[PDB]
């Protein structure tokens, strides 16, 4: 339950992380 | 006439045949070994 | 210890997975990183992991 | 080194069964199911693979090349 | 010569990695090629590491 913790913009950081690096793998 | 070497972790002909103190063409290595006979020999399978 | 400088710590080192911040593989495995191990020589292909 | 031809008694014929063990082994099946899947009944075979170990990959590590 | 830059297994890095007894090659003398069919002088298995 990391959500009970008020910080919902971190999980949009992460996911924008995911998106370049699929960005970068998806070059294979 | 020539000899050929080969010399330790680089394995390059080093063309050995003078009286010179022994060392690679290009390594530092002072160490070489000879290269493997080229007459044929038998072998016994049992 | 400050609740809010340490969530701004974590961000630096550790991302979230599946609810649990997993370690940065930029920070577990320094630029200078090669297979180690007693297998096959690598460079440093962080790209696996990730 | 390198797995033997054949098993030690008996005698079957084992040297192509190392591969397809370990690939087995990489998908997860169990040991004993390994064997059961490539006809291993008898012990003495089953051993000749279960104890065996693979050191020519270590070796050939330290194998000099230009 | 042309493997991947990843270089993670060695199948793809060497070709003839490994032997097998499917590499050996019939040496017929005279009269045994036409004696006898191809294939069944052979090693048996062709899987034999
Ligand atoms: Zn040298
Ligand atoms: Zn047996």
């Amino acid at each position: 339950g990391e959500f009970i913790k008020k910080h919902p913009d971190v999980v949009q950081r992460q996911h924008m992380l995911w998106t370049g690096i699929q960005a970068k793998l998806e070059k294979v | 006439q020539p000899m050929i070497y080969i010399c330790g972790e680089c394995h390059t002909e080093n063309e050995i045949k003078s009286r010179d103190p022994i060392r690679c063409r290009e390594c530092g290595y002072r160490i070489m070994y000879k290269k493997r006979t080229k007459r044929l020999v038998v072998f016994d399978a049992r | 210890i400050d609740s809010v400088a340490v969530l701004r710590g974590i961000q630096k080192v550790a991302m979230l997975v599946q609810g649990n911040w997993v370690v940065k593989s930029d920070i577990l495995y320094p630029k200078d990183s090669s297979s180690p191990h007693s297998g096959v020589p690598a460079e440093v292909l962080c790209r696996g992991r990730d | 080194m390198i797995i033997p031809v054949r098993c030690f008694t008996c005698g079957k014929i084992v040297g192509n069964k190392w591969e397809a063990y370990l690939g087995l082994l990489q998908a997860e099946y169990t040991e004993g199911d390994a064997l059961d899947a490539l006809g291993l009944k008898r012990y003495c075979c089953r051993r000749m693979l279960l104890a065996h170990v693979d050191l020519i990959e270590k070796l050939l590590n330290y194998a000099p090349l230009e | 010569p042309h493997a991947a830059k990843d270089s993670s297994d060695p199948n793809e890095l060497y070709v003839n990695h490994k032997v097998y007894t499917r590499h050996m090659t019939w040496i017929p003398l005279g009269n045994q090629a036409d004696l006898f069919p191809e294939g069944t002088i052979r090693p048996v298995h062709d899987d034999i590491l």
